């Protein structure tokens, strides 16, 4: 039982890293998408004018 | 296509990449390090390994003296290079080299004997049917998707800029600078002494390299960032060593890659990368410099730091005339761009006549490559 | 079986199907496009 | 989920099936079958019998025992016999086979295949 | 040991669910990214001409 | 300045209008002829300048007119694959001694109007 316990603990560590890293990447990419969208909008404005 | 797909092998100073032609991603990526044991051997009955090659040498760094066969883009030791190639062909790709043509990459300016020995080794020992040598920056331009631009590629051993206009290259404007990631690693290892952390042996070089890869960035304004970092502690990160200690990198995050732009930090009087790119552009003719401004392509892993593109654009725009537009094109997967260009190069039908055949090697000898490649 | 079948040499070329290789992202792949 | 390791895994699973099918045909002459390539080669007796079948000679008999050191010696005997017949191996040790590195054991099977085709 | 082990199991599976939700969000943001810079390309060309 | 202004007005009116008007009608007649021959292989072109960029239509047209197999086009959507296809078509025209001047793969690929019209006219005049 002790060995199976230690195994489960190490997968819990790894899963916590994976979740945190995915969340951080998602936050940064959402930032980037919003900024590029705004630039797109005023570029379209200028070209049409 | 009725012919066997060729192998694309990219041999940089830091990492070796290998894959099949026509694929969008390489199959094998591994550090190009050869290890040898240094301690006394006990516990008779367990295995005997003469040398550790590649990724396994990164797993047992404690009991090994780690050596790089390639430094500054030059193959100093050839037996280690043969071991790397054998591990690539038989243990990573699991293919017989006698059935596949191979494609090889190298730096622009390098000794001729490197090319001759590379061709001689890969024909006479591995018995490959055909082979070819390409220049990494040309392959970066291939993978960028355009036929006109200037390529600045900085690996772990060498930095070089080549300009290419509509498929024509200008050999008098090719610039080479010997400032790459290994010198940045050594500078970071030197300036870590200020905070009290000491790394000396070859096993700690990989730890310092991991610190550089995870906790470094290029500042937009150097003096303002230095004043900000000296004002408070808002720019500090903590990194844990493999044994348990936690170090605080603090101020050194934007001082290690700054030596890319100011080589006087390292004691060298050469110019930075931005002045090198600008001088390479002004070495070209008058009519094509406008197109070279708009098509600057970054390549190599050393240009992977955050904020390198904005700083490069800001530096070049001040040096360049203000009347036109500067565009720095940095693909997100610039680390593997050389291999991607190599894969596209081996997929064309026109390229199939440019291979150096075994009959040609038997006729001319190892001197054919200077006539045949580039 | 022959050398062609012993090694899993890819029959198709993935690089031909793709558009604009500069806009490729390796580290996430949970989607085809 | 990177393309590199994904392409690597699909090629490894295909070659793992093919090499198991290849070794089973040669090992059918004796009363032995390999259920899994990675797990059944840690003791090293199957490798000894496979080389005994292919080479046409007999090897020194394996040391008994379920210990890790006995397994290391058992695979080291086969690796030494492979080094006897001018077969070249890079980055290949006893603890690599016993520990269960996938690429190294697949390269070992591939090297035996190319030597004794 | 047993009463600790079941808690370890619960935490593992629920962290797995959290990671799946992160992958959801990141993938859809990447889709929207690529569409946005394509349109920005076209607009920038139009403004130049 | 006034003489130069009136002179370049004369250029941009008469020279430009005559050349552009001629190329419009010439393009329409050419694309009708090409659609006439390409009905046999069940392909058609809407625009003369845009549809010839990939170079597969040119290869198919040469397949129709010559009645003999050309090398297969490379299944690539890159810029260099387009250049490869156009170079294959121009090379196939080159073995049979059809004379061409100022003809290049990038001229067809980037969409030069006079060069594309000249290539189509050369194909019409010297092949059929
Ligand atoms: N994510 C990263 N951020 C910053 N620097 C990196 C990163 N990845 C790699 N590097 C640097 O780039 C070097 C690897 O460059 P690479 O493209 O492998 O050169 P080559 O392929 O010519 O050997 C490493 O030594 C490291 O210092």
């Amino acid at each position: 039982d002790e060995e199976k316990m230690e195994l489960q603990e190490i997968q819990l560590k790894e899963a916590k890293h994976i979740a945190e890293e995915a969340d951080r990447k998602y936050e940064e990419v959402a930032r980037k998408l919003v900024i590029i969208e705004g630039d797109l909008e005023r570029t379209e404005e200028r070209a049409e004018l | 296509d009725d012919d066997i797909a060729a192998l694309v092998v990219d041999n940089g100073s830091g990492m070796c990449k290998a894959g099949f032609a026509g694929d969008d991603a390489p199959r094998a990526v591994f550090p190009s390090i050869v290890g040898r044991p240094r301690h006394q051997g006990v516990m008779v009955g367990m295995g005997q390994k003469d040398s550790y090659v590649g990724d396994e040498a990164q797993s047992k760094r404690g009991i090994l003296t780690l050596k790089y066969p390639i430094e500054h883009g030059i193959v100093t030791n050839w037996d280690d290079m043969e071991k790397i190639w054998h591990h690539t062909f038989y243990n990573e790709l699991r293919v017989a080299p006698e059935e596949h043509p191979v494609l090889l990459t190298e730096a622009p300016l390098n000794p001729k004997a490197n090319r001759e020995k590379m061709t001689q080794i890969m024909f006479e020992t591995f018995n490959t049917p055909a082979m070819y040598v390409a220049i990494q920056a040309v392959l970066s331009l291939y993978a960028s998707g355009r036929t006109t631009g200037i390529v600045m590629d900085s690996g772990d051993g060498v930095t070089h800029t080549v300009p290419i206009y509509e498929g024509y290259a200008l050999p008098h404007a090719i610039l080479r600078l010997d400032l790459a990631g290994r010198d940045l690693t050594d500078y970071l290892m030197k300036i870590l002494t200020e905070r009290g952390y000491s790394f000396t042996t070859t096993a700690e070089r990989e730890i310092v390299r991991d610190i550089k890869e995870k906790l470094c960035y290029v500042a937009l304004d150097f003096e303002q960032e230095m004043a900000t970092a000296a004002s408070s502690s808002s720019l500090e990160k903590s990194y844990e060593l493999p044994d348990g200690q936690v170090i605080t990198i603090g101020n050194e995050r934007f001082r290690c890659p700054e030596a890319l732009f100011q080589p006087s930090f390292l004691g060298m009087e050469s110019c930075g990368i931005h002045e090198t790119t600008f001088n390479s552009i002004m070495k070209c003719d008058v009519d094509i410099r406008k197109d070279l401004y708009a098509n600057t392509v970054l390549s190599g892993g050393t240009t992977m730091y955050p904020g390198i593109a904005d700083r490069m654009q800001k530096e070049i725009t001040a040096l360049a005339p203000s009347t036109m537009k500067i565009k720095i094109i940095a693909p997100p997967e610039r680390k593997y761009s050389v291999w991607i260009g190599g894969s596209i190069l081996a997929s064309l039908s026109t390229f199939q006549q440019m291979w150096i055949s075994k009959q040609e090697y038997d006729e001319s000898g190892p001197s054919i490559v200077h006539r045949k490649c580039f | 079986l022959g050398y062609k079948d012993l090694a899993a040499i890819p029959k198709d070329k993935a690089i031909l199907d793709i558009e604009r290789p500069d806009l490729m992202i390796y580290e996430p792949h949970f989607t085809y496009s | 989920r990177s393309r590199i390791k994904a392409l690597a895994d699909e090629r490894e699973v295909v070659q793992k099936k093919t090499f198991t099918k290849w070794v089973n045909s040669h090992l059918a002459r004796v009363s032995c079958r390999i259920t899994d390539l990675y797990k059944d080669l840690r003791d090293g007796r199957m490798l000894i019998k496979l080389l005994e079948v292919l080479s046409g000679e007999m090897l020194p008999k394996p040391t008994k025992g379920k210990m890790r050191i006995h397994c290391l010696e058992n695979v080291d005997k086969a690796l030494q016999f492979l080094k006897e017949q001018r077969v070249h191996l890079e980055n290949m040790g006893s603890h690599d086979i016993v520990d269960g590195n996938h690429r190294l054991v697949l390269g070992l099977i591939w090297t035996i295949i190319l030597r004794f085709q």
